[PDB]
C-alpha cells in the first residue's frame, strides 16, 4: 500500500569498531561494566519501538561509547590487552579458562591505571 | 588442502586395518603356542599386502542365481560406511565437527547392517539367508541397549558432540563414574562388529561362511577390510568416550598419541577375547542382552537421569 | 521376605541390582540437600538478553547499573 | 618370542597417530595458525562472519586488533 | 435374492470356524555337508529345517 | 472442543500450543508473531462469522507474512525486468550488488 | 519452501495412490502406508523449521511414535494371516464375501 | 547449490514413486531406505538436525524388522524388481517424464506460484536469529518434558498399550 | 485375555474417543482416532479364526488409510494457517478431504463396503462396540467443524448411503450384515443433518445407539446370527418377542415409536432450510428399511417357524443372561415419543 | 568429581554467556545499520530497473500495516549474487 | 561441503576398488562354476522359499522399544530446563512404563522363541 520509509545511506553511516571477535570477547566484561547506560538506553529503544528505523540515533551513541572505551584501552593498557586477546584468539572457541594469567595481568593493569 | 587432510585420515587408517589382520594372526599364534606369519617379508610384515593383492587378482564370482545390483552394492556400502564413520572422531580435532556426532555414529552403524542383510539376501543361497537373518537378530539384540548406554553416558556430557567429551574427561576418565556401563558398551561393540564371542553372522563352524559365502576376490576383501576398520573405529569410540586421553590445548600431540596407545590396547583385547572364548548361540545372544543388560540398562539410565539433579551437577550445554 | 530375597540375590543378581538401582533413583532425589539447586542454576544461566525495563521513578529494587548491590546475586552458585 | 609381534603393532601405532596429528597441523595451518573456530551456534557463526567482513581479506582468521 | 453369481455362494458356517484346505508345512532342506567345517568331510546330513 | 473438560476443570492439556504466537522455549517467538497476535486479538469476542469480515485486513497481513506469496511475486518481477534490461544492454549490476563491496562490520 | 511442499504433496499423493491400488502382497501395501507416514513427517518438520515454531516440533515425533505403533499392529496382523493361509496374498482374504 | 533442495525433493518423489509401484518388499525396503535418507537430508538442509537423524534411525530399524518379516512371509520363488515387470518399468519411466512435464506446465502457467524454478533456491530459509544461542530443534523437541507433557503421556501410553496389543494379536 | 490385558485394552478403547472429544488440537484428535484404531483390533481378532483374522485386516487397512488422509489435512491446514485447528479461512480442499476421510472411518457410502464384512466376521459383543462406540469420535470431529463443511458433498454422501443401506438390507439374510447396513442408513441421516443443525445429528446418534445396543444384546442372548436362527425364539425365549418387534419397528421409524422423532425432526430442519428434494428422497427411501425389518418381524414374532427336537433341552435348562440395561434401553427407546420436546 | 567439575563448567558457561550479553548491544546496532543499508541499496537499484514498467510503486510494501516487518533473506540478498544467497542459506548448516 | 566431499571420496574409493577387482582378474565363466553353492551338492530347493522367523514377537517389540529410544533421546537438552521436577517425573514415568511392559512380556513368555 504505502511506500516504505528506509533511512538514507548517508544517515546509516557511523564510525565503526573494526575490531575482531576475539578482541571484543577479551574486552567484554569491562565493556559491559563501563558503557552500560548508553547500551541499555539503546536496547530499551529497540525493544520498546520494535522499529529499527527509530533507534539509529541511539545506536550511533552506542558506537561512540564503544570507540571511547577502546581508545582509552589503547591509550593505557594496550600491550597487556594485546597479549590477552592474542591468547584468546588462539583458543578454538575463545574460552576464558585457557588464558587466566594474562587475564589477571590485564585486569590489574586496568584496575590500577584506569 | 582439505583433500590432503582426507588423504592423511584415510590412507593411515586403511594401513592400520591391513596390519590389524597381521597382528591378529600373530597374537593368536603366540597365544596358541605357534609363531604365525613370519616368512613373508621380515617378521611377516608383508602378509597383508600379499593377501590383498591375491584377493584383488582372484576372479570375482558372479553366481547365476544372484541379484547383481545388490550383490555388487553391498560391499561398497560396507567399506564406505566403515570409512565414513572415522570422519567426525576428535583426535583431538575432528576432520568434520558435527554437533550430533554421536547420533551420526549411530545412524551410520545402523545402516552398516544393511550391507550384510542385502548381501545375504542377494546371494540367493541357503547359507547366505542363514547369515543375513542371524545378523538381523544380532541387530535386534545390540541396538536396543546401545542407544540407552550412549544416552546415559552422555548425560554427564550435556550434548551429543564428541569434542565436548574431551573437556568432560579433562580431570578424570568417564570410566570411573560409569564402569558398569563401560562393560555393557564393550560387549555391545563386540556384538556390533560381529566378532567373537558374537561372530554369528559369519560363523565358519555353523554356516560354511555366512553372508559372504558366495563372495570371492575383491568384492569379498571389501567385507573384511570394513570389518577390521570397524574394529579399530569402535575401540576408538570407546577410547574417546570412556578412557579419555590427556588433552592440553598446548599439545594436541599428547592426546593423539595417548589415544593411539589406548585404542591399540583395546583392539588387542578384541583378539585376546577371540582366542580365549567360545561362541554364543544366536538365540543366547538375544536372551543375554534383552534379559540381562536391558533390565540393568534401564535402571542405570534412570539413575543417571537422577544423578545430575540430586547432585546439582547438571552438565553444561555449550 | 528374607528367604526369597536372599535366593534372588544369588540366582538372579541382575534383577536385584536393577530393582535396587531404580528404587534408589526414585528415593535419593527426594532425600538430598542439593536437589533444589538444579533449577536455580538453570535459571541462573543467561541464554537470552536481560531486557532493561523503563524506570518510571518508582522501581526501588531493580538496579540502575549491573555492579550495583541490588538484584539477584550468584554468590550461592559461586560457593554452591 | 612375543617381541616379534610388536613390529606390526608399531606400524599400527604410527598409522593411527598420523590422522590426529595431521588433522591438527593442517587445521592450524589453514586457519591462520589458530585452531578452527567451531560454530556450534548461530552466535558463533555471526561472530565468524563479522570477522570475515572486518578483516578485509574475506578471511575470518585474519585478526585486526586495537590498531584498526 | 439369488442371481447368476450368488448360485455358487454357500451359507456361512454356524460357528465362525471355517474348514480350510490343509496348509502343508514345507520345511526347507539344507545339506549340512559333505564339505562343511563340522561334517568331518563325508556326511551329507540332509537337514529338514523349519526356520 | 466437543466437550470442554479442560475449560471446566481449569487445566490446559493442549490449549497452550495451538498457534505460532504461544510461548516458545527460551522466548524465541515464531515467524509472524506480531501479525498472528493482531489477528487473534482482533477476532476475540466477535464470532467467527463476523471476524471473517471484520478482521480481514489482519488476516491478509498474517497470511502474507507466513506464506509471502506477494513478496515472491515482487522479487520475481524485479529480477525478470533486470534480466530483460541486461539482455538488452541498458543496465549494469552496481559494484555492491556484483561481488565486490566495502563490507560493513 | 513452495517447490519442496509441492513435491512432498505429490509424494504423499503417489504413496496414497499406491496404497489404494493393491498388488497381491499385503506387505507392499503396508510399506506404502509407511511411506505416506514418512512424507507427512517431512511436511510437518519442514513447516515447523520454516516457521521457527519450536512449540510444534514435539508433534512430528508423536506422528512417528503412533505410526510405528500402527505399523507394528499391521505386522502382527500379517503374521496371523500368514499363519492362516500360508502366504500374505490379499486374494485369500475373501471369505467374508458371504 | 541453487538446485540442491529441489533435487532432493525430486529424488524423494522418485523413491516414493517406486514404493508406490510396489516391487517385491525387499526392493520396497531398499527404496524406502533411500527415500528416508533423502528426507533426512532435506530436513537437515532446512535447518533441522535432530528430527532428520531421528527419522533416519527409526526408519532403519523399521526396515530392518520389515526385511526380516519379508524373508519369512512376503516372499516368492521369483521376486519381481522394478524392471522385471514391463508394466512397472514403463510406468516408472512414464511417471518420471510425467513429473518433469508437470513441473514445466506449472512453471509456465504460474511463473511464480507453487514452483518458481526461476528464482529457485531464493526462498529456502526465511528468517534466522543471527546472534541467538538456544535455537536448536532438539530444544523444541525436548519441550515434551516441560511444556507439552500431554504429548509425552499419550505417546508413552501408546507404546505401553502396543506391547500388550502385539502380544495378544500374536498369541 | 488375562485381566491386565482386558483392563488396558478396554481402558484404551474408552480413552481414545474421550481424547478426541476433549482435545482442542487436531493432532490430539488424531491421537484419539489412532488410540481407538489400535486398541479395537485385538478385541476383533480375539477369536483367532480364519474369518476373524481377515476381518481385522480389512479394518486395519481401511482405518489406517483414513487416518493418514486426515493427518494430511491437519498438516496442510498447519502449513496454511500456522495453527492446529480449522478456521473459516482454511482452504476448501482441506475440509473436503477431512469430511471424506472421516466418512471412510465412519463407514458411510460409497466407502461402505468395508463395514458389512468386518461386522459379519467379528463376534456380536464386539460388533456392538464397532457400530456404537467407535462412531462418537469421528462424528465429534465433524461436529466441531460443522460451520465449514460442504453442503453438496455432505448431502451427496448422505443420500448415497441412505439408498445403499436400504438396498443392501434386503438381500442379506445375516443379522450381523443387516445391522451393518442399518448403521449405514442411520449415519446417512446423521450426516445429512450435520451441516444444518448438529444438535439433531447428536439426537439421531443417541437414539440409534439406544436402539442398536438393545438389539445387539438381544442377538447375544441366544447367539442368534441368521433369520432362521432368530426364528426359533418363539421356542427358546418367547418373552422377548414383543420388545424385539417393537424395537425393529422403531429402528425402521414408524410414527408412534421413537424412531420417528429423529427422521421427522431432521426432515423438519431440512425443509426449514429448503432442502426439499433431498428430504423427500431420503424419506421415501427410508421405507425399504421398514421392509427388511418387517421381514424379520414376520419371521420372529408374528409367525412361528419350524423348531428342532433338541430345543426341548434348551427349554429345560435355566437362563440368566438378559441384563437390566436391556429392559431399560429397550423401553426408553421404544416408548418415549410423548417426551420428545425435552429430547430436542 | 563429575558433580564438582560440572558445577565449575556451569560457572564458566555463565561467564561466557555474560560476555555475549555484554557485547550484544553493539552487534544489534551494527546489524540494524547493515540491514537498512542493504535494503536501501535494493531500493535504489529497483528504482532504476523498474523505471518504465507501467504500474509500479517503487517502495510499495506488500503489507497493509505500517509496522516494520523484518526483511527476510530473499529480500535482503535477492539482487546480490548467488554466492551471497547460498551463503545466507547454508553457511551455518554446511559447517563453518 | 566438507562432509559431502569426504563421503563422495569414500564412495569413489570403494567403487574404484570394485571396478578394479572386476576388470583386472582373468576370468573363465562356466555353468558348473557359476551354479549356487551348497556343501558340494546341488540345491534341493531354491533359497527364496519362506523361512520361518522364530523371534517375530521380539522383532516387533523392537520397533516399539526403538520408538521409546526416540522419545528419550531429547533428555540431554531437556535437563537444561527450569522445570527439573516435571522433567524428572516424566522421564521416570516413561522409563518405569518401559520396564513394566518388558516385564509383562517376559512373564508372558514373549521373549521365549517360538517352536
Ligand atoms: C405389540 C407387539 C406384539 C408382538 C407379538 C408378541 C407375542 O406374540 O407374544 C408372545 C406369544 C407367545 O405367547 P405364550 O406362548 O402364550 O407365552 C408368553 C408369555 O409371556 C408367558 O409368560 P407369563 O404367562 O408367565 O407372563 C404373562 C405376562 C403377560 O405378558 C405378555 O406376555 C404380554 C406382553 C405384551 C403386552 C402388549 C401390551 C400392548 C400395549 C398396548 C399399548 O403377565 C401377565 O399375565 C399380566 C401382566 C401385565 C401385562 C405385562 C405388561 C408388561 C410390559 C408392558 C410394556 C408395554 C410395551 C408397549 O407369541
Ligand atoms: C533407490 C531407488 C528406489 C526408488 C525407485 C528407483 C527407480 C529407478 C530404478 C530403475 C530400474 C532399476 C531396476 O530395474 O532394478 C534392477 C535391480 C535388480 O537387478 P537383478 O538383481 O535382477 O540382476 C540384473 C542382471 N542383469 C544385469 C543380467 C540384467 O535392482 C535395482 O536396480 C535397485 C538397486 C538400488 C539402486 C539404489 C542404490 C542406492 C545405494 C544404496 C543405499
Ligand atoms: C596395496 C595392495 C592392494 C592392491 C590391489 C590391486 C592389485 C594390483 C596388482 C598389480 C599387478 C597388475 C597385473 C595383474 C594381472 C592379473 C590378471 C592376469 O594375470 O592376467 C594375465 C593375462 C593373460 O593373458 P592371456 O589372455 O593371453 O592368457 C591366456 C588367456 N586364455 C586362458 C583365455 C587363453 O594377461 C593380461 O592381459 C593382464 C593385463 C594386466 C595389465
Ligand atoms: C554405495 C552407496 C553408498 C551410500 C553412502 C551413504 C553414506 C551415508 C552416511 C550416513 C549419514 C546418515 C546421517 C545423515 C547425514 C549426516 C547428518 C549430519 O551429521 O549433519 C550434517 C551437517 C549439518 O549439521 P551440523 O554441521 O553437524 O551442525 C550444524 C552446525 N555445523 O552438515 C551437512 O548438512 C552435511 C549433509 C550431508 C551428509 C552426508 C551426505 C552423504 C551423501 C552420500 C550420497
Ligand atoms: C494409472 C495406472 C497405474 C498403473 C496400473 C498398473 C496395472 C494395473 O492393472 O493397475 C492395478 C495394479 C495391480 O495390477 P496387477 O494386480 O499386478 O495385475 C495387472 C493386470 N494387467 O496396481 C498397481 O500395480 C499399483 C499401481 C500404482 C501406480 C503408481 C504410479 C502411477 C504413476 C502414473
Amino acid at each position: 500500500p504505502g511506500i516504505v520509509e528506509l533511512p538514507t545511506l548517508e544517515e546509516l553511516k557511523v564510525e565503526e569498531v573494526k575490531v575482531s571477535s576475539a578482541v571484543l570477547k577479551a574486552a567484554a566484561h569491562h565493556y559491559g561494566a563501563q558503557c552500560d547506560k548508553t547500551n541499555k538506553e539503546f536496547m530499551l529503544c529497540r525493544w520498546e519501538e520494535k522499529d529499527p528505523r527509530r533507534c539509529l540515533k541511539e545506536g550511533k551513541l552506542v558506537n561512540g561509547c564503544a570507540l571511547n572505551f577502546f581508545r582509552q584501552i589503547k591509550s593505557h593498557c594496550a600491550e597487556p590487552f594485546t597479549e590477552y586477546w592474542t591468547c584468546l584468539d588462539y583458543s578454538n572457541m575463545q574460552l576464558f579458562r585457557h588464558c587466566r594469567q594474562q587475564q589477571a595481568k590485564f585486569d590489574q593493569c586496568v584496575l590500577d591505571k584506569l | 588442502m582439505f583433500f590432503i587432510n582426507i588423504l592423511t585420515l584415510l590412507v593411515p587408517i586403511l594401513i592400520a586395518m591391513a596390519f590389524l589382520t597381521l597382528v591378529e594372526r600373530k597374537i593368536l599364534g603366540y597365544m596358541q603356542l605357534r609363531k604365525g606369519p613370519n616368512i613373508v617379508g621380515p617378521y611377516g610384515i608383508l602378509q597383508p599386502f600379499a593377501d590383498a593383492m591375491k584377493l584383488f587378482m582372484k576372479e570375482p564370482m558372479r553366481p547365476l542365481t544372484t541379484s547383481m545390483s545388490l550383490f555388487i552394492i553391498a560391499p561398497t556400502l560396507s567399506l564406505t560406511l566403515a570409512l565414513s564413520l572415522w570422519v567426525p572422531l576428535p583426535m583431538p580435532h575432528p576432520l568434520i565437527n558435527l554437533n550430533l556426532g554421536i547420533l551420526f555414529i549411530l545412524a551410520t552403524s545402523s545402516l552398516s547392517v544393511y550391507s550384510i542383510l542385502w548381501s545375504g539376501w542377494a546371494s540367493n543361497s541357503k547359507y547366505s539367508l542363514f547369515g543375513a537373518l542371524r545378523a538381523v537378530a544380532q541387530t535386534i539384540s545390540y541396538e536396543v541397549t546401545m542407544a540407552i548406554i550412549l544416552l546415559s553416558v552422555l548425560l554427564m556430557n550435556g550434548s551429543y558432540s564428541l569434542q565436548t567429551l574431551i573437556t568432560t574427561q579433562e580431570h578424570m576418565w568417564l570410566l570411573l563414574p560409569a564402569w558398569p556401563m563401560a562393560m555393557m558398551w564393550f560387549i555391545s561393540t563386540l556384538a556390533e562388529t560381529n566378532r567373537a564371542p558374537f561372530d554369528l553372522t559369519e560363523g565358519e563352524s555353523e554356516l560354511v561362511s555366512g553372508f559372504n559365502v558366495e563372495y570371492a576376490a575383491g568384492p569379498f576383501a571389501l567385507f573384511f577390510m570394513a570389518e577390521y576398520t570397524n574394529i579399530i573405529l569402535m575401540n576408538a569410540l570407546t577410547t574417546i568416550i570412556f578412557l579419555g586421553p590427556l588433552y592440553y590445548i598446548n599439545l594436541p600431540e599428547l592426546y593423539s598419541t595417548n589415544f593411539m596407545m589406548e585404542a591399540l590396547l583395546l583392539s588387542s583385547t578384541f583378539l585376546w577375547i577371540r582366542a580365549s572364548y567360545p561362541r554364543f548361540r544366536y538365540d543366547q545372544l538375544m536372551h543375554l542382552l534383552w534379559k540381562n543388560f536391558l533390565p540393568l540398562t534401564l535402571a542405570l539410565c534412570m539413575w543417571h537421569i537422577s544423578l545430575p539433579i540430586f547432585t546439582a551437577g547438571v552438565p553444561p550445554y555449550m | 521376605i528374607s528367604a526369597f530375597l536372599k535366593n534372588a540375590w544369588a540366582k538372579e543378581p541382575v534383577l536385584v541390582v536393577s530393582f535396587s538401582v531404580w528404587g534408589l533413583a526414585i528415593i535419593m532425589p527426594m532425600i538430598s540437600p542439593y536437589t533444589k539447586y538444579a533449577s536455580m542454576i538453570n535459571k541462573a544461566t543467561p541464554y537470552n538478553y536481560p531486557v532493561p525495563v523503563r524506570d518510571d521513578g518508582n522501581m526501588p529494587d531493580v538496579p540502575s547499573h549491573p555492579q550495583d548491590p541490588l538484584g539477584p546475586s550468584l554468590d550461592w552458585l559461586k560457593n554452591l | 618370542m612375543w617381541f616379534e609381534i610388536l613390529p606390526g603393532l608399531a606400524i599400527m601405532g604410527v598409522c593411527l597417530v598420523i590422522p590426529g596429528v595431521s588433522t591438527a597441523y593442517i587445521h592450524k595451518f589453514t586457519n591462520g595458525g589458530k585452531e578452527k573456530r567451531v560454530a556450534r551456534v548461530q552466535y558463533q557463526w555471526y561472530l565468524m562472519e563479522r570477522d570475515r567482513r572486518i578483516s578485509g581479506v574475506n578471511r575470518y582468521y585474519v585478526s585486526k586488533g586495537l590498531e584498526n | 435374492y439369488p442371481s447368476k453369481e450368488t448360485a455358487h455362494w454357500k451359507p456361512p458356517p454356524w460357528n465362525d470356524v471355517d474348514i480350510l484346505k490343509e496348509k502343508a508345512v514345507t520345511n526347507m532342506t539344507l545339506n549340512f555337508g559333505p564339505q562343511h567345517p563340522a561334517a568331518h568331510g563325508v556326511l551329507r546330513l540332509v537337514l529338514e529345517l523349519s526356520g | 472442543p466437543f466437550l470442554d473438560i479442560q475449560k471446566k476443570l481449569g487445566i490446559s492439556l493442549d490449549r497452550h500450543f495451538m498457534f505460532l504466537s504461544a510461548e516458545q522455549p527460551y522466548k524465541n517467538a515464531a515467524r509472524c508473531h506480531a501479525f498472528e497476535k493482531e489477528w487473534i486479538e482482533c477476532a476475540h469476542g466477535i464470532g467467527g462469522t463476523r471476524a471473517k469480515k471484520e478482521c480481514k485486513i489482519e488476516f491478509d497481513d498474517f497470511e502474507e507474512c507466513l506464506l509471502r506469496y506477494k513478496t515472491m511475486r515482487r522479487m520475481h518481477d524485479i529480477k525478470k525486468q533486470r534480466e530483460k534490461l541486461m539482455k538488452e544492454g541498458k543496465y549494469t549490476p552496481p559494484p555492491h550488488h556484483s561481488g565486490r563491496e566495502e563490507p560493513r562490520p | 519452501m513452495p517447490s519442496t511442499f509441492f513435491n512432498l504433496t505429490m509424494a504423499f499423493s503417489l504413496s496414497l495412490l499406491g496404497t489404494l491400488m493393491f498388488r497381491s502382497h499385503l506387505m507392499s501395501t503396508l510399506l506404502c502406508l509407511e511411506g505416506m507416514v514418512l512424507s507427512l513427517f517431512i511436511m510437518t518438520s519442514v513447516t515447523s523449521l520454516n516457521s521457527n515454531s519450536m512449540s510444534s516440533m514435539p508433534i512430528p515425533i508423536t506422528i512417528l511414535v503412533f505410526a510405528a505403533c500402527e505399523a507394528a499392529v499391521g505386522l502382527a496382523l500379517l503374521v496371523k494371516v500368514s499363519n492362516t493361509y500360508g502366504t500374505d496374498y490379499v486374494q485369500n482374504l475373501n471369505l467374508l464375501q458371504c | 547449490m541453487n538446485n540442491y533442495i529441489f533435487v532432493l525433493s525430486s529424488l524423494f518423489l522418485v523413491g516414493c514413486l517406486g514404493l508406490a509401484l510396489k516391487p517385491s518388499p525387499i526392493y520396497g525396503g531398499l527404496g524406502l531406505i533411500v527415500s528416508g535418507f533423502v528426507g533426512c537430508l532435506m530436513v537437515l538442509g532446512f535447518g533441522g538436525s535432530f528430527l532428520g537423524l531421528m527419522v533416519f534411525l527409526i526408519y532403519l530399524g523399521g526396515m530392518l524388522v520389515v526385511f526380516g518379516y519379508t524373508t519369512a512371509m512376503a516372499t516368492e520363488e521369483y521376486p519381481e524388481t522394478w524392471g522385471s515387470n514391463w508394466l512397472i518399468l514403463g510406468f516408472l519411466v512414464l511417471g518420471v517424464i510425467m513429473e518433469v512435464f508437470l513441473i514445466c506446465v506449472l512453471n509456465y502457467y504460474d511463473e511464480v506460484g507453487v514452483i518458481n524454478l526461476d528464482g529457485l533456491g531464493d526462498w529456502l530459509m526465511y528468517e534466522v536469529d543471527d546472534v541467538g544461542v538456544m535455537l536448536e530443534g532438539g530444544i523444541g523437541v525436548a519441550a515434551m518434558y516441560s511444556c507439552a507433557t500431554w504429548m509425552m503421556v499419550v505417546a508413552g501410553w501408546s507404546l505401553f498399550a502396543g506391547i500388550f496389543i502385539i502380544i495378544e494379536i500374536t498369541r | 485375555m488375562n485381566p491386565i490385558t482386558l483392563a488396558i485394552i478396554y481402558f484404551t478403547i474408552f480413552l481414545g474417543p474421550v481424547i478426541t472429544m476433549s482435545s482442542t488440537n487436531l493432532m490430539l484428535m488424531w491421537v484419539g482416532l489412532e488410540f481407538s484404531l489400535l486398541a479395537i483390533i485385538p478385541m476383533l481378532i480375539n477369536k483367532k479364526n480364519p474369518r476373524s483374522t481377515e476381518a481385522a485386516t480389512k479394518y486395519f487397512v481401511t482405518q489406517a488409510t483414513a487416518s493418514m488422509i486426515i493427518l494430511l489435512a491437519i498438516v496442510l491446514n498447519y502449513k496454511q494457517l500456522g495453527t492446529w485447528m480449522f478456521q473459516q479461512q482454511t482452504n476448501g480442499l482441506i475440509l473436503n478431504m477431512t469430511l471424506m476421510a472421516l466418512s471412510m472411518k465412519l463407514g458411510l457410502a460409497p466407502f461402505h463396503f468395508w463395514l458389512p464384512e468386518v461386522t459379519q466376521g467379528i463376534p456380536l459383543h464386539m460388533g456392538l462396540i464397532l457400530l456404537t462406540w467407535q462412531k462418537i469420535a469421528p462424528l465429534s470431529i465433524l461436529i466441531q467443524i460443522y460451520p465449514l463443511l460442504n453442503s453438496t458433498i455432505i448431502l451427496m454422501l448422505a443420500i448415497t448411503s441412505i439408498f445403499m443401506g436400504a438396498w443392501g438390507g434386503l438381500n442379506q439374510t445375516q443379522m450381523r450384515k443387516i445391522m451393518a447396513y442399518s448403521s449405514i442408513a442411520h449415519m446417512g441421516w446423521m450426516l445429512a443433518i450435520l451441516p444444518y443443525n448438529p444438535s439433531l445429528t447428536l439426537l439421531n446418534l443417541m437414539i440409534y445407539i439406544i436402539l442398536t445396543a438393545p438389539m445387539f444384546m438381544a442377538l447375544m442372548l441366544n447367539n442368534s446370527m441368521t433369520i432362521n436362527s432368530i426364528s426359533l425364539l418363539w421356542n427358546k425365549t418367547p418373552a422377548m418377542l414383543t420388545m424385539i418387534s417393537l424395537m425393529l419397528l422403531s429402528l425402521g421409524g414408524l410414527p408412534p415409536l421413537t424412531g420417528f422423532l429423529p427422521k421427522w425432526i431432521i426432515i423438519t430442519e431440512l425443509m426449514k432450510n429448503n432442502c426439499l428434494i433431498m428430504a423427500t428422497l431420503m424419506a421415501m427411501m427410508a421405507l425399504l428399511n421398514l421392509f427388511f425389518y418387517t421381514r424379520l418381524i414376520y419371521s420372529t414374532s408374528l409367525t412361528m417357524f419350524p423348531t428342532n427336537n433338541n430345543s426341548k433341552m434348551m427349554t429345560h435348562q435355566t437362563k440368566t443372561k438378559p441384563n437390566l440395561m436391556f429392559s431399560t434401553l429397550a423401553i426408553m427407546s421404544t416408548m418415549t415419543l410423548p417426551l420428545a420436546p425435552q429430547l430436542i | 568429581r563429575m558433580m564438582r567439575w560440572n558445577q565449575e563448567r556451569r560457572r564458566l558457561l555463565i561467564e561466557d554467556l555474560e560476555a555475549r550479553i555484554a557485547l550484544m548491544p553493539l552487534f544489534q546496532a551494527e546489524k540494524d545499520r547493515r540491514t537498512l543499508q542493504i535494503l536501501r541499496e535494493n531500493l535504489e537499484e529497483e528504482a532504476i530497473i523498474m523505471k518504465d514498467v507501467p504500474n509500479w510503486k517503487v517502495g510499495e510494501s506488500v503489507f497493509h500495516t505500517t509496522r516494520w516487518v523484518p526483511p527476510l533473506i530473499g529480500e535482503m540478498y535477492g539482487l546480490r549474487t548467488k554466492e551471497e544467497m547460498s551463503n545466507a542459506n547454508f553457511g551455518f548448516t554446511w559447517y563453518t | 561441503m566438507n562432509l559431502y566431499t569426504v563421503i563422495f571420496i569414500n564412495i569413489l574409493l570403494s567403487l574404484t576398488l570394485i571396478l578394479v577387482a572386476f576388470w583386472l582378474p582373468q576370468m573363465n565363466l562356466y555353468s558348473e562354476k557359476a551354479n549356487p553353492y551348497e556343501c558340494g551338492f546341488d540345491p534341493t530347493s531354491s533359497a527364496r522359499l519362506p523361512f520361518s522367523m522364530k523371534f517375530f514377537l521380539v522383532a516387533i517389540t523392537f520397533l516399539l522399544f526403538d520408538l521409546e529410544i526416540a522419545l528419550l533421546l531429547p533428555l540431554p537438552w531437556a535437563i537444561q530446563t527450569i522445570k527439573t521436577s516435571t522433567m524428572m517425573i516424566m522421564a521416570f514415568i516413561l522409563v518405569t512404563i518401559l520396564s513394566l511392559g518388558l516385564a509383562y512380556e517376559w512373564t508372558q513368555k514373549g521373549l521365549e522363541w517360538t517352536e
